[PDB]
């Protein structure tokens, strides 16, 4: 039952300090452990970042340790991160944990990290595309239908479906960098029999932008 | 820092078969190694600490072992389950240091894609631009070709591929193609046509729509 969730801005301008945020439950932050920040840079590379004892005592990755501050707050069971000057190296998903004080040095808790970008670029909305067969595309047993969320920043998107029938499969297509914006897709498929009949429309959450458009499908 | 170095970053077994991931150090680490589990979506968990205990709630079919420099996991009795990547991790000194992650795929069957292709939305045309796609669904291996053909012409430039994960379900793969050219490109030319090459097929799968129907 204990449980670290972190928090804070995905999105961060070089040259600026990143702030994150843990939040311990479950187990309190001053009993007995070590509280972690670790990072994953892209390539899978995992490094980790620092510490903040039970007790209160501190550590940093000497890489990091010119621009790096842990501090807790045991009021609300918290723990934090700043890293100073952020280039576009420090573009990771972050990651706070719970692991020994010393003995095994294991951490047998984690968050579910949290993504973090440092560009200059300003944050955009996606545009929504509705992918329908073309008319002369007569088919068969059953169909597959699409989103196409193109030319925003930063990530992540959430697409998610509604239809009629839940024999529906989806799949969610990573998004890529086209020429400084995102670009992502998803498909879905359904019965044959229950389009266009029952109506398909898909729905694109982008935070970052707090937006949502939600298309319908149309033969 | 001691640098930690999985030598095997893929993997790929059949259910039920056992596999070694190995972890090597720069320098003695005297048993202080530890196994973590990432899934796909990116949660972590800890698997075997100290060379070989079992973090508690962890399948007793995971077991480490290892002295020195070199350690490795051992997954037996393989399971659908266990699609992740997994990571070793020295706990002597700090800094503490991680491996570069073992990727394991779960064999399968194999499987040809479906396919499908669409055409540009009026909206997006309106918008002036013009962006074909194709999706190619649920597929095995992941290993695939895919070509754009434009008035029979092969397309190279400005195509975005993009892979799923191995499906953590059936062990499939998926992926999207998108061709995107401006709208008067896109009016200047009749058919569109996306191939795909993959091992179940001698010849490939072709789909395709003309703008003049």
């Amino acid at each position: 039952e204990v449980q670290l969730q972190e928090s804070g801005p995905g999105l961060v301008k070089p040259s600026q300090s990143l702030s994150l945020t843990c939040t311990v439950t479950g187990y309190s932050i001053t009993s007995d452990y070590a509280w972690n920040w670790l990072r994953q840079l892209p390539g899978n590379k995992l490094e980790w970042m620092g510490y903040i004892s039970y007790s209160g005592r501190i550590r940093y990755n000497p890489s990091l340790k010119r621009r790096i501050s842990i501090t807790r707050d045991t009021s609300k069971n918290q723990f934090f991160l700043q890293l100073n000057s952020v280039t576009t190296e420090d573009t990771a998903t972050y990651y706070c944990a719970r692991s020994d004080y010393g003995n095994y040095g294991r951490g047998d808790y984690w968050g579910q990290g949290t993504s973090v970008t440092v560009s200059s670029a300003k944050t955009t909305p996606p545009s929504v595309y509705p992918l329908a067969p073309g008319c002369g595309d007569t088919t068969g047993s059953s169909v597959t239908s699409g989103c196409l969320v193109k030319g925003y920043f930063p990530e992540s998107v959430t697409v998610t479906w509604n239809s009629g029938s839940l024999s529906s499969s989806v799949h969610t297509f990573p998004a890529l960098l086209q020429s400084g914006l995102y670009t992502m897709s998803s498909s879905v498929t359904v019965p044959s029999s229950t389009w266009p009949s029952e109506t398909v429309t898909c729905s694109v959450a982008h935070p970052a932008s707090s937006t949502t458009v939600d298309k319908k499908l149309e033969p | 820092d001691i640098q930690m170095t999985q030598t095997t970053s893929s993997l790929s077994a059949s259910l039920g078969d056992r596999v070694t991931i190995s972890c090597r150090a720069s320098q003695d680490i005297s048993n202080y190694l530890n196994w973590y589990q990432q899934k796909p979506d990116g949660t972590v968990k800890l698997l075997i600490y100290y060379t070989s205990r079992l973090h508690s709630g962890v399948p007793s079919r995971f077991s480490g072992s290892g002295s020195g420099t070199d350690y490795s996991l051992t997954i037996s009795n393989l399971d659908q389950d266990d699609i992740a990547t997994y990571f070793c991790q020295q706990g002597t000194t700090l800094p503490p240091t991680f491996g570069g992650g073992t990727k394991l795929e779960i064999k399968r069957a194999d499987a040809a894609p479906t396919v499908s292709i669409f055409p540009p939305s009026s909206e997006q045309l309106t918008s002036g631009g013009a962006s074909v796609v194709c999706f190619l669904n649920n597929f095995y291996p992941k290993d695939i070709n895919v070509k754009w053909k434009i008035d029979g012409s092969e397309r190279q430039n400005g195509v975005l591929n993009s892979w799923t994960d191995q499906d953590s379900k059936d062990s499939t793969y998926s992926m999207s193609s998108t061709l995107t050219l401006t709208k008067d490109e896109y009016e200047r030319h009749n058919s569109y046509t996306c191939e795909a090459t993959h091992k179940t097929s001698t010849s490939p799968i072709v789909k395709s729509f003309n703008r003049n129907e």
